């Protein structure tokens, strides 16, 4: 974890 | 000398893969910070890299 996604636009 | 630690102001769980979390007073160093809100850094804690909310630290 943390298991959800990086946005990759952040 | 000639650098500055950043020091958390808060707790913070990270969400996202790439994310650090962290405890209120947690030291790092900032690894690059011009790409955005969120920062690069290493907790000075464990030595993992990771982005942290830029928000949620200040300088030493």
């Amino acid at each position: 974890t943390p298991s959800l996604p990086t946005p990759p636009t952040r | 000398s000639g650098t500055t630690l950043f020091v958390a102001l808060y707790d913070y769980e990270a969400r996202t893969e790439d994310d650090l979390s962290f405890h209120k007073g947690e030291k790092f160093q900032i690894l690059n910070s011009s790409e955005g809100d969120w920062w690069e850094a290493r907790s000075l804690t464990t030595g993992e890299t990771g982005y942290i909310p830029s928000n949620y630290v200040a300088p030493v």
